[PDB]
């Protein structure tokens, strides 16, 4: 690893001065090199993994989609042949994505959610296994995507289970889990009825604890709240 | 979209 | 090259769609490689190639004032010591900007300018090649500041005499060209008086020529007449 | 900063 020279705390530094920058090449750069000491994460470390490839497949995301639109129209009826570059494109954006997926869930494999025993950690961890399988499956059209739609799916309902046992309803990991695996079942398992269900249910159980909180645990439920009132409205 | 976090 | 096995005209598609895609680091790669196939530039591809590099060297350069900026406090009395970090990250990011610079203009010089023998081509070249060692002096700081600034001027120096003599008062190249030297004047040369000399003094022949036009030249020419409206607005 | 093109 081109990381293995530099301290960990340098390499915390500087993922921090990359996300001031909006760097997020070198800010998921720095913080891989950061789990790759082999310590755990702390829950501000944890943040910061999370954002800087959250924001990198995020791009990547966005531009295959474009690709995929385009790739889409030149395939109607009456387009007129361009030859294989749309296809060869798309295929290269959509190669690096699966790469920097593959990167996170390596990660989370060696070895950050085996080390995970604190309930607010593990769930983080395996929200994020979630969401990189569930960004696979986005461009997933063979043989092995009903097993990264099953891997994403296994992997959220693990989070599920050890979050309703352990966090409060009000937890933010716990309702932006939530939030995340209702986007799961409308948009990858084809079970609307099910995304509409765990957001209404999640919304009115957070609802009812909001009472319990400083004002502060209060603005950051109430954010992830709106959020799944959002999708709601989209989907009803 | 949807919102995810 | 990588790109050495492709087509030069799938170069060209794929530089499209990734402008399309907002992939500008690929768009960037793809046209450098359009220009290795050594053949000249049409209008389309040349505005390709600025397109490309000026976003990413734009990024480039929003990062390094983010990084500079931080820098620059963490020197100022009071301040704690937080060790090597914001500099080394700064030089990085430095560096890279440096070499995209270096890419562009080894392009111009080998060999773009030498074969644009047409006013349209060599003066949109030799605007790049002041545009890119700009770039340069905007970060430099040592021995070879000067000499870096002085290659800025001559090759602006050299396309606004092209200009003068060749293109019209309102072609938007003469005045996105006089709009950059006017730049440099006052950013890089501490010369705010010849900033607003040269871009009075554009703006001026041009809202005299926009009689000659029709309206579509007309709001291309407008546009880039707005822009010198406006530096001249914040220098006064 | 000024505006450039
Ligand atoms: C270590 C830890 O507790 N991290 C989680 C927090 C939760 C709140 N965060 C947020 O930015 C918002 C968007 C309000 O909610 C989130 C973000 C990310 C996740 Cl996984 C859940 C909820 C900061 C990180
Ligand atoms: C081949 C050629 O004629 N290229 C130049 C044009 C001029 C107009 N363009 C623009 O986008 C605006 C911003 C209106 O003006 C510019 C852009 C770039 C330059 Cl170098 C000068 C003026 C499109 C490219
Ligand atoms: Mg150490
Ligand atoms: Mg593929
Ligand atoms: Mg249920
Ligand atoms: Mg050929
Ligand atoms: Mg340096
Ligand atoms: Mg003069």
């Amino acid at each position: 690893g081109a990381m293995g020279s530099m301290e960990r705390a340098s390499l915390i530094q500087k993922a921090k001065l990359a996300e001031q920058a909006e760097r997020y090449e070198d800010m998921a750069a720095f913080m891989k090199g950061a789990v790759e000491k082999g310590e755990e994460l702390s829950c501000e470390e944890r943040n910061l993994l999370s954002v800087a490839y959250k924001n990198v497949v995020g791009g990547q995301r966005a531009a295959w989609r474009v690709l995929s639109s385009i790739e889409q129209k030149s395939n109607e009826e009456g387009s007129e042949e361009k030859g294989p570059e749309v296809r060869e494109y798309r295929e290269k954006v959509e190669t690096e994505l699966q790469g920097v997926c593959d990167t996170v869930l390596g990660l989370l494999d060696s070895h950050l959610i085996k080390e995970a025993g604190d309930a607010e950690s593990r769930v983080f961890y395996l929200k994020m296994k979630g969401d990189y399988y569930r960004y696979l499956a986005e461009v997933a059209t063979g043989d092995d995507k009903k097993r990264i739609i099953d891997s994403a799916r296994s992997a959220y309902q693990e989070a599920m289970d050890i979050s309703k046992k352990e966090m409060p309803p009000t937890n933010p990991i716990r309702l932006g889990l939530a939030l995340n695996f209702s986007v799961f079942h409308y948009e990858i398992a084809n079970s609307p009825e099910e995304a509409i269900s765990l957001a209404k249910t999640t919304f009115d159980e957070a609802m009812a604890d909001l009472h319990t909180l400083s004002e502060d645990s209060y603005k950051d439920s109430t954010l992830i709240m709106q959020l799944l009132r959002d999708n709601l409205t989209l989907w009803t | 979209f949807p919102a995810t976090v």
